[PDB]
């Protein structure tokens, strides 16, 4: 019954059915990242040659850089019916707050470890900004999660790669003693009641330790039915509010600004809310959040289920065995070159004795000299001079060595090209911009574009605090995968070179250099001929 | 051989005590050239004289103090080696169940040091299963004590049974023949109530000591004594050193059969209402904390008495004790039979005291020294590591350094039931 025990419930379900592809995962960064000599025992005690050759690096940082190259992002188009501007403030508004280098670096976290590991995430988060706000005092940022396959945990029962369908989802969080007492300032917690979780990390090869703390944070998702006002807009048309966004604050400043209640709806939709967790404790129990889906976003490689188990691989998984071959192969070479007898001659003393000095390796003298007689055997028996065999590289060590190395060369293709890899990416982004627009329908104040202009419609309670006003008529664009520009003219300048790319030399080709003219930045010549544009295409009417 | 490297887990150890007493750091440099001890004082008392008249008879002042310090570190030093394949995962085992054991220590010390140092003491004559609402009873004698001396619970209290009582209390609230709210609980889950009798935090801890019956018996006062308030008193070269308040070394008959932890009380002594100084109808208790000679021994509640003479006005101001000793009072010991302790007290009395040790300097080079967080307890020690290639070996060590210190013995107290005979 208790509200602790059914999340600890939940966790320890999920962080069981879970187990073996995290520990393939946490593997697989360790492998391509610190060390492919993943043992303690043999480099601990009796220490040998542990070389490090790599041939598996090079085509990690090839596809890392394939996919930097070729940037993706969300990019809103209206709905079929709907005007053809439904998708630009929501497009403004995305290329405003994601533009910032918290979101690019977020992303390439999560394809690099996607690459490597077989799977990314980030999350998409609201904080409250004065001076440079996105909208309503507040922005919307993106922030990375390092170690996703060990440090976000899934609902189990989800059989989707961009997991829509989890109804729940923790997040452990691994900080510093002053990162710590940082976010028990920033949440309102007890900085002194450290807090204590199921350590996600390892810290195997021993590495020294990890000094850390580790929390929890437990997104759930409920999808209810509740109710909703349908007033008439002073203005014009029928708006329809949520009752509980407008429960207290504005119930009767609605009235007073004279929107007149119609009728009463109840209308199912989707709530979030988060809870700060430890093992022992809950600290903030359903502090609910903006948004209808978990604001975390999870990037796959090679996803699937084999029975009821989930297993992801990035490109460094079924390469392991031959690289770990060929490094091994080349340590017992080093060995055989270093600690072996080189050639030098066999001698008995008695054959040298007196002429020690010819040998030791000056070259003061023209030729060798040797004994030949003995006082008691006689004479020297004759047998014809032995030499120390040279160092060899075995012929089975050379064989292993290039097999090693051709099959891991062989295996190390992922695909023919990047292009699936880059697809998960493209859902992975499809679901971000999902995630982006519920949180924006949320939080931020979004107008309504009329054809009789665009219209804030919005009140402020006695409490100062101003009540953001969104009709129901919101999803009125959907998701698509475009380039990443930085700004809504960048977009719109790739428009105008791209439609002037197919549009022969007539007219219009005029029209649209015209207009790339008149959407250029400024200076003083650039100044003077976007000024000159702008003259001609006011006078062509 | 087939093996699977999954830990069959077999402790689970929870620290309600050392989470609950409140961690002090005091700065490093000073407690370096102070010889880790650090002076509080204490709430200052005044004397009242009615009349017109009072010329001469102005007092001075006197502000008292105590001391807390530390002892030394509390250590995990095992020696790594090659053994077998699975020392380097029970490696990390063992390292885990070395900060786990840690917390358990912490938590044993400040157990026991409650149960040492506690002055009051609430006996019973019979057990817990007995009577119908004994354990509320129990609990409620401890806060009805903390009433009427007038002590200060202003940031809470709190009272750890041990299991066995807590099963029992459990049991009398679900034999009530009518279940309600209370009762239902102790009867779904185990618990009696979070709050019961006044104290708002009441729990149960397994790791409460059990207090051993104590054969010294025909134990006397020897020579009338009178112990004084003071702040300080010169030493043999006229330099004024302070003097900690919550100890009074008294000459006794003969100190056999006393052991630190034993509860006496004096025949005629009797409690005051500290700020009102009206005496009580409860027998002053005291906690003895050493036994040094032959016949002296160390009592942590100081009894300052409301009668002695002696004493300066502002001294009289610090009275705790209607009467002071007689040379020929009994001295009679509270705890007759082996009993497990409940123990309760004001929840800033038990701190615990920690400093750091700086193994991270430069001073120390080819050893590799991180930090440790211990969860559970809020401490914090140093993990060291050094590798002896001569042995081709290496060496480990968990080192935890702190103090539990109980600057208000009069507010701890232990709860003695079944003291018959």
């Amino acid at each position: 019954e208790n509200r602790l025990e059914s999340i600890l419930s939940r966790f320890d379900a999920d962080w069981t059915a879970s187990d073996e592809a995290r520990r393939e995962a946490k593997n697989d960064l360790f492998f391509s990242r610190v060390s492919q000599w993943d043992d303690w025992l043999s480099q601990y005690t009796t220490l040998q040659y542990r070389g490090q050759f790599d041939v598996v690096r090079p085509v990690v940082r090839k596809l890392v850089s394939e996919m930097r190259q070729n940037p993706i992002d969300v990019l809103y188009r209206p709905k079929d019916g709907a005007r053809p501007d439904a998708a630009d403030v929501l497009m403004g508004m995305y290329r405003t707050d994601m533009r910032h280098n918290t979101a690019k670096i977020a992303v390439n976290i999560a394809v690099r470890e996607q690459i490597e590991a077989g799977v990314g995430a980030w999350r998409l988060v609201t904080d409250y900004e004065d001076q440079s706000p996105t909208s309503n005092n507040q922005v919307i940022r993106r922030e990375p999660i390092h170690s996703a396959c060990s440090h976000v945990i899934w609902d189990s029962n989800s059989k989707l790669m961009d997991k829509s369908d989890a109804r729940h989802c923790t997040v452990i969080h691994s900080m510093s003693q002053n990162g710590w007492e940082d976010f028990a300032e920033k949440y309102d917690l007890d900085a002194d009641d450290i807090p204590s979780f199921q350590n996600p990390n390892d810290w195997v090869f021993p590495w020294l330790t990890q000094d850390t703390i580790q929390i929890a944070e437990f997104y759930e998702v409920v999808e209810k039915k509740e109710t909703a006002f349908i007033y008439q807009d002073p203005v014009t048309g029928e708006p329809v509010s949520y009752f509980k966004r407008d429960i207290k604050d504005v119930i009767d400043d609605l009235a007073d600004s004279g929107f007149i209640k119609i009728a009463e709806r109840q209308i199912k939709r989707r709530r979030v809310y988060k809870s700060i967790i430890t093992c022992t404790a809950v600290l903030k129990d359903k502090q609910l959040i903006a948004g209808e889906h978990i604001p975390i976003v999870p990037v796959f490689g090679e996803w699937g289920f084999v029975e009821d188990k989930e297993v992801y691989e990035g490109v460094v998984r079924l390469t392991k065995d031959g690289q770990r071959l060929r490094n091994m192969i080349m340590s017992f070479n080093a060995d055989i070159v270093a600690r072996t007898p080189k050639k030098k001659p066999f001698f008995w003393p008695e054959q040298i004795a007196g002429f020690e000095h010819m040998y030791d390796g000056n070259d003061d003298y023209p030729y060798y000299l040797l004994n030949r007689t003995d006082e008691n055997s006689g004479d020297l028996p004759t047998q014809p001079l032995a030499y120390y065999e040279n160092p060899e590289v075995p012929q089975a060590n050379a064989y292993m060595l290039e097999a090693a190395t051709s099959a891991v060369k062989e295996v190390a293709t992922l695909g023919v090209e990047t292009y699936v890899f880059q697809d998960n990416l493209a859902t992975a982004m499809r679901r971000d911009g999902e995630i982006y627009q519920s949180i924006v329908n949320d939080i931020y104040d979004v107008p309504r574009n009329v054809t009789i202009l665009m219209a804030e419609v919005v009140d402020l309670a006695t409490g100062e605090k101003q009540v953001l006003n969104d009709i129901r008529g919101r999803y009125e664009c959907y998701t698509d995968v475009g380039p990443s520009f930085q700004s809504m003219k960048q977009q719109n300048r790739a428009e105008i070179l791209e439609l002037l790319g197919k549009t022969p030399q007539g007219t219009p080709e005029y029209q649209l250099l015209l207009l790339q003219y008149f959407t250029l930045l400024d200076g003083k010549g650039v100044e003077m001929m976007r000024d000159y544009a702008n003259k001609q295409l006011i006078q062509m009417g | 051989t087939l093996a699977v490297d999954e830990i069959i887990e077999t402790i689970s150890a929870i620290t309600p005590m050392a989470q609950k007493a409140k961690k002090y750091t005091p700065p490093a440099a000073s407690m370096q050239r102070s010889s880790n001890t650090i002076w509080m004082p204490v709430e200052q008392e005044s004397p009242t004289q009615e009349g017109w008249d009072l010329t001469d008879k102005a007092t001075g002042l006197l502000e008292l103090n105590v001391a807390v310090n530390m002892g030394e570190p509390d250590n995990d030093f095992f020696q790594l080696r090659a053994d077998d394949l699975r020392d380097e995962t029970a490696y990390r085992r063992r390292i885990q169940s070395a900060a786990r054991k840690l917390a358990n220590n912490v938590e044993l010390k400040v157990a026991n040091m409650a149960a040492e140092m506690g002055s009051l003491v609430i006996t019973s004559p019979d057990a817990i299963g007995t009577n119908t609402a004994d354990a509320w009873n129990f609990v409620a004698d401890a806060e009805e004590i903390m009433f009427s001396r007038e002590l200060n619970r202003d940031m809470g209290t709190s009272y750890f049974f041990n299991p066995q009582d807590y099963k029992k209390a459990g049991y009398d609230l679900t034999k009530r023949d009518i279940f309600g709210r209370i009762p239902e609980e102790a009867y779904r889950d185990g618990t009696i109530q979070r709050q019961v009798a006044g104290f708002d935090d009441v729990l149960r801890s397994p790791k409460l000591p059990v207090l051993t019956k104590s054969t010294a018996t025909g134990i006397t006062v020897s020579g009338a004594q009178s112990f004084k308030p003071v702040a300080w008193q010169l030493d043999n070269d006229g330099n004024k050193v302070n003097v900690d308040n919550r100890f009074a070394t008294v000459t006794l008959s003969a100190t056999t059969g006393m052991k630190r932890g034993d509860k006496i009380s004096f025949a005629g002594v009797k409690f005051l209402g500290q700020m009102a100084k009206n005496v009580l109808a409860q027998d002053a208790t005291f906690s003895v904390v050493r036994v040094v000679d032959g016949t002296h021994v160390e009592i942590t509640p100081k009894p300052v008495a409301l009668d002695d003479v002696s004493l300066s006005p502002e001294q009289r101001a610090y009275a705790n004790v209607n009467t002071s000793l007689a040379d020929a009072m009994a001295v009679n010991i509270l705890n007759v039979k082996d009993a497990r302790t409940n123990v309760f007290w004001a929840d800033d009395a038990i701190r615990i005291v920690s400093q750091p040790i700086p193994a991270n300097h430069e001073l120390f080079a080819g050893m590799k020294t991180t930090s440790f967080s211990i969860p559970d307890v809020g401490l914090n020690g140093i993990f060291a590591t050094q590798g002896d290639i001569s042995t081709l070996s290496g060496l480990c060590r968990i080192a935890l350094w702190y103090g539990v210190n109980a600057t208000r013995p009069e507010a701890i107290g232990v709860g003695l039931p079944g003291q018959t005979a």
